[PDB]
């Protein structure tokens, strides 16, 4: 994608990751723990499913014949109907396989950009008591108990109680 | 120490086709081109007319097959391969034209003409228009002489069409096997038969002749048809060989016309109709049949467009 | 201590749809689909000729109303509803086609056919066509038989096309009340009129008999024509019935017919038109009429469809 | 939008910017004050009135009559015809539909683009002299009267001046 | 001290448009609308026909310029502005449908109707026609009476397609320079010729009368088709003036037809075709001829439209 | 473009840079020395190509005569003919205007985008051991060779070893 996070920095997904589209995994003094972030999947969710209310629709414009299968039309008025039938065939299937890519294009970027938008909010948090590792990782030098990670989880994560500590820890 | 952001993801993922890329693989994907057929009819909440044994253009004239159409009532009109627009052999002129005003005319309603005639014949029948014995077209009078070869007079005879609505007139063209027996049923000399209405202008001259036997018969029937706008006048100036009007369709409403082999059913709902039956989705394409009417979704040639619902699937 | 950055605001926004979402607020935008019709014809720096009671196919064989436009010249043709083509009553055959032919002639220029007649009758009239007393078609010619009952000859008439454009060639064929008011003009008989051209070939017997009265009269004339291209010639060979062509159309260059029943105005100027009036607009689509003549905007199915010229609006 | 400032970590517009699109309220010892940013209101400005000049346009396309609405044309050509207008109808709708949500959401990306680049534009400028709230505010360690602001707004903003003051003020 | 990110580009780039700006430079760009024709029709690996001075239709009916194409077989046939379907003056009614028909055939099979005379002529010639002397169309035969003035007596003869598809029948309907010439051909009185198969019923009473001499020659003969289905059966009543079929075409499978007056070349292939020659390209665009047939690029109105294929060039 | 880089806070491009389209420029103590990211350039590469093979195909549906140049047709079906084509023509015309131009869009964003993740990429590499000019540089404190150039190229410069050095050039 365009924001280099899915199939960019980060190397892979989460086959465990049931709870949503994005979460959080953190390793502690508790040991290793894994939760979804619903805001995140939830923007995702909505905006691709808002794509769908869009195009999941039939038009109320009525057809009608214009020839005959029992009982062959005219050749001459035969001919120009096929080839406008025809015609209109190509716009319609140009028009359906280029909407679908162009659509598939930008749903793979706005996902890829949902996991941006999650990953510098944590580090927004997180300010100066953490730093980058590279693979969507950020390594926490002060220490942070699995309260601490829910705190970061839920944007409540007051920096400056532990900036002393990871400052020092620099 | 470390908290790490990630995403989702499936062993096996969903190919589908972006504007750079063929067949990356996404989590989750959905069809937007329909191929599911429901063989039958969906007529489900709509008047329905079948056909069957009754072609459209016979509910104008009234062959016996058409005995129980000739004033019908419908939001959607299903024609059958089976059907026939004639008993005695012939054919009407400008006939797909016809077909599509009835298709759409919700119906039609008959009214007589009013039509008086002396000196000459009206009882005209045949072996190929069966009610018990022979008969004919039951909207239509078979013209003739009163005794055989006896002069069919110059006659005139008009109606006026006054309703609010166009009224659909038709008559017909009687050629005979032979140059003889035209003489015989109406007779001899040139017969001229002229039509004229504000819209319209028009001479018909028969052409007897041997026609291979359809029916039994060699003989043909030209039908032929307008339509007369409120307040408008029609005069039929005729010398023989003229199937005259008895009545007059007038146009109920609004419907569709299908064309279909498959059977009618009123337990599902549809409103876009093939030869083969319904189309029920909501997807905005499909790849069944490129002449489905109704409000369809839109033919595409391709049988698959998958568009994604997920974001890419990067596995481990 | 600290400096912010933000983005400008109101307290309601724009409702405009996206891709993903439905009626999202930003801060400006503009409508694409032009609802605004000015009821005339914007006709400023255009020759216009506005036919009023004159039939566009009149100005070729020219019944009284037509009189002032036998060799009109033109950008921009007004037809009207109360033009009427004929004086005499009667129509075209293939009568569409010819008006879109002269729809974009760019008006037309006339020349004399140079027929002599010898032995017939050529000062055929009618209380139809009436210029102080009876009259006939400016642009042709009744021909008749000397006096009552007597034959017709069999004439043959041609005309050689010597210029560089091709010529419009109309003629009349006449269907009398009854066969005997055939025989009085025209002497009995079967009459035939042929017609060959290089592109060309058919023939024409009348059809005599009673239509209803139009203008006070039963008769009818049917006009046909045919385009006879530069150094080709036409032939007429005629035994009676006929009404002849004395000048012959040539086409003067460009222009656009329209319909309407609004008036023109030289104060606008618009290359968009439709019967209610005209469209200017630079937008690239418009909702009025999808029957719009000229270089218009798109029709399209929707009232409206705001383009976003602006932000996403997120208030305080 | 795609790139997460506006409705996105910035959490609101200002009602009270007239002067431009994008812009700085700052806070100091000498009180608040607020002001437009040129450069970015024009990048975004510009983009869109260039959308504009493109779909602002007709086409130099004649079209005449094919029907006649005085004297009706024989029913099966005019059928076809019809056929065949509704059938173009249905093609320009849908174009239309598409043309202008596809704009939109380009539109409103690109507005959102322009913000962020606003943005990281002067944290590059604050190297180290400053850190990043997370509403979308730089807090300034060191004294920055508004001839300090202003050197911010544009362009002049020397961080190696103050960069051993607000190195200590950590 | 100091690493520096950086990217290429040129002193000039190459303009193209987006969706917000007007020629922005970009490094690389390539054009999306083919511009290229090859004066050539390019037919390598293709059955191919070129008819020259015969003309399509000329090949049912077989005038001496059409003698070595009376069964031709082909994926590509090739009509020449040269073309004459006719040698004796005439036209075929329904023309152009006809030639439809024929451009998709694969071409002809032609076999014998097995039509028997007696009491007439069959020999009937004439100078326009010429293999080496007077001849006639080579799959028609002139029927006329016996002797000049005789009578053309009221015949009937009738053909049964027992084939597996659809068979092709013509006939004519000869229009002599006059009502005279007409009776020393084939007796006086009312000509007529009648035509009936299950889809078809039509009649033919001809018209004699002067046209211009085309050919030498100021008479005409009107062809006539249907399409006979398998089992069908055709019937033919005619009292003169006749021109018979003797041989029926079949058709052999698939091809396509083409207008072109430029030279064929068996060393390029091409499917896209117009009638300055072939449009060999895999661009999806293409601006040299919106009637270009076969598989082509889709025309468009602009000359060019490039397509980045690099990034915005930002020189130094 | 929308990720701001080319034609954003890089000034311009290298003309010299003829190895790929994305690159590294170093000055050191050694000297100056250029050269190209194949990562980068080859996933922009990759990319537009696969616009290419998609755009750059025809269909195989094949349109056959319904008029004729030689002999034409009744002038009423010839004109239904004529604005059939001509409505088609409008179609088409507009299509390809409208990919061409949204196509080249987002190449130009693409490539922009490409630029932007390589500059992300590297500073988060030098985690801490460096600075963000914002010119398109980073300012090493730490002395690097060649050798010590070639590592952070090629995905291999160790932080840690450097890191002491650096911090306490701050
Ligand atoms: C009654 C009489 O004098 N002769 C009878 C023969 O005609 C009859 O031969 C059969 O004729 C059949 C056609 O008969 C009709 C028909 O269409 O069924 C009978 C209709 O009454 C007559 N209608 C009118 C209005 O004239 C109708 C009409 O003449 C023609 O259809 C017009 O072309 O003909 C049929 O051809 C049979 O195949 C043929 O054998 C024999 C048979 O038993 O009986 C005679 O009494
Ligand atoms: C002059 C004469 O011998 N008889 C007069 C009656 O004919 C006339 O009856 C009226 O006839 C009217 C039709 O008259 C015209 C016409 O179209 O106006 C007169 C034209 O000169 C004649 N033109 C030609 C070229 O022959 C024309 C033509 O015969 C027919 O139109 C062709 O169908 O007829 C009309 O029908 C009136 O309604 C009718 O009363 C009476 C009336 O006073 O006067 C007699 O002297
Ligand atoms: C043989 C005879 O009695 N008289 C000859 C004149 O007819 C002839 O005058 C020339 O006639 C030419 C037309 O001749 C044909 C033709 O089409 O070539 C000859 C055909 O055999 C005849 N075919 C049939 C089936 O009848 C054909 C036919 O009558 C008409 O084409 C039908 O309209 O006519 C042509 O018109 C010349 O321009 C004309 O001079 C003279 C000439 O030397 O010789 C007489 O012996
Ligand atoms: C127009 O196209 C239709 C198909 O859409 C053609 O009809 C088909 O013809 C084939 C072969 O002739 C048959 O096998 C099918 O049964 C037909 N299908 C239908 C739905 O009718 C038709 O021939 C074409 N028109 C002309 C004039 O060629
Ligand atoms: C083709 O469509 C036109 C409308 O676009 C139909 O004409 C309209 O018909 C309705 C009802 O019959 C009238 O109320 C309107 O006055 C007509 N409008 C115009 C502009 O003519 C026309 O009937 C259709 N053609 C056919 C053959 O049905
Ligand atoms: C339909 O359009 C064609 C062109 O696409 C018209 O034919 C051209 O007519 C002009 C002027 O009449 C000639 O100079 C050209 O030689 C013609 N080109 C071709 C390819 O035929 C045609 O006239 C139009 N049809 C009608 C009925 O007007
Ligand atoms: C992955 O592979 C299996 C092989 O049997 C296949 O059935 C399955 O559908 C694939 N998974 C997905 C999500 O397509
Ligand atoms: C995947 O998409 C399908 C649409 O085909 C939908 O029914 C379903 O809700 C989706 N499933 C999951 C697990 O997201
Ligand atoms: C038809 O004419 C009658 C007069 O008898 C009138 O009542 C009616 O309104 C007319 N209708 C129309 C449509 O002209
Ligand atoms: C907001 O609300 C008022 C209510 O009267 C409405 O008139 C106004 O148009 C709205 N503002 C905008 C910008 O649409
Ligand atoms: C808003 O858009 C309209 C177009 O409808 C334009 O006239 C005007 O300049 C714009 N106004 C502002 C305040 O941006
Ligand atoms: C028509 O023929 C004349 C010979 O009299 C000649 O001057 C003229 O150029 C010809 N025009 C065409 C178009 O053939
Ligand atoms: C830049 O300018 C020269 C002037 O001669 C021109 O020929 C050349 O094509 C331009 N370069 C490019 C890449 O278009
Ligand atoms: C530039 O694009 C053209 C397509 O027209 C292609 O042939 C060539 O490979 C490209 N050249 C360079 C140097 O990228
Ligand atoms: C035509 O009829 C014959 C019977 O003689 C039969 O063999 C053949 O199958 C029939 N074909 C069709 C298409 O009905
Ligand atoms: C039909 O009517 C006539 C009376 O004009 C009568 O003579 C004849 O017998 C009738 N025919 C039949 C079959 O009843
Ligand atoms: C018309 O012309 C003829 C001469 O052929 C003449 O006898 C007759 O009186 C003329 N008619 C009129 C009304 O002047
Ligand atoms: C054509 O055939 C007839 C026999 O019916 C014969 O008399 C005549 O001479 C033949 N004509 C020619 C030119 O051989």
């Amino acid at each position: 994608g365009l924001f280099g996070a899915i199939a960019g920095f980060i190397e892979n997904g989460w086959e465990g990751l049931i709870d949503g589209w994005y979460g959080f995994r953190h390793q502690n003094a508790q040991g290793e723990g894994t939760a979804a972030d619903y805001k995140s999947t939830q923007s995702a969710i909505d905006q691709i499913t808002g794509k769908l209310n869009r195009l999941i629709e039939k038009t109320n414009q009525q057809f009608e014949l214009i020839d005959n299968e029992f009982n062959e039309v005219e050749k001459q008025i035969g001919n120009v109907i096929n080839w406008t039938r025809d015609s209109i065939t190509e716009v319609w299937s140009y028009n359906a396989e280029l909407l679908v890519a162009m659509e598939n294009q930008h749903t793979i970027d706005l996902a890829d950009s949902e996991m941006d938008k999650l990953y510098e909010r944590v580090k927004r948090q997180l300010r100066e008591n953490a730093e980058e590792d590279g693979t969507g990782c950020f390594e926490i030098f002060h220490k942070c108990d699995d309260d601490c990670m829910a705190s970061i989880r839920n944007n409540t994560y007051d920096h400056s109680k532990y900036r002393e500590e990871a400052m020092q820890n620099r | 120490d470390k908290i790490c952001l990630g995403h989702h993801a499936l062993s096996n993922g969903t190919k589908v086709n972006t504007l750079t890329e063929r067949g990356v693989e996404v989590v989750n994907a959905t069809e937007t081109v329909e191929r599911t057929n429901i063989p039958r009819i969906c007529s489900k909440g709509k008047r329905t007319v079948d056909l069957g044994q009754c072609g459209l253009l016979g509910t104008i004239t009234g062959p016996p097959q058409c005995d129980q159409f000739l004033e019908f009532s419908a939001d959607l009109i299903i024609e059958r391969r089976e059907g026939s627009d004639v008993c005695y052999p012939g054919k009407f002129v400008n006939e797909e034209a016809l077909r599509q005003i009835l298709r759409e005319s919700g119906g039609i309603d008959k009214e007589a003409m009013g039509f008086t005639y002396s000196g000459i014949r009206t009882n005209g029948t045949t072996s190929a228009c069966r009610r018990s014995g022979s008969s004919f077209y039951a909207e239509m009078k078979w013209l003739l002489s009163n005794t055989d070869n006896a002069a069919f007079p110059q006659m005139t005879k008009s109606y006026k069409n006054t309703r609010k609505s166009p009224a659909l007139i038709v008559w017909g063209i009687h050629h005979s096997v032979s140059t003889a027996e035209q003489t015989k049923l109406y007779g001899s000399g040139n017969k001229l038969v002229t039509v004229g209405s504000s819209n319209y202008q028009q001479s018909f001259v028969p052409s007897p002749g041997a026609r291979p036997q359809v029916n039994g018969l060699s003989g043909r029937i030209d039908f032929h048809w307008l339509m007369l706008n409120p307040n408008d006048t029609v005069t039929f100036s005729f010398n023989g060989a003229f199937i005259a009007p008895d009545r007059a369709s007038f146009l109920r409403g609004k419907s569709m016309g299908i064309q279909s082999g498959v059977q009618v059913d009123a337990n599902c709902e549809g409103d876009c109709y093939h030869s083969g039956g319904t189309i029920i989705s909501n997807l905005p394409f499909q790849n069944i049949d490129s002449r489905a009417v109704g409000k369809c979704p839109r033919y595409v040639k391709q049988r698959s467009l998958l568009l994604a619902t997920g974001m890419k699937n990067v596995p481990e």
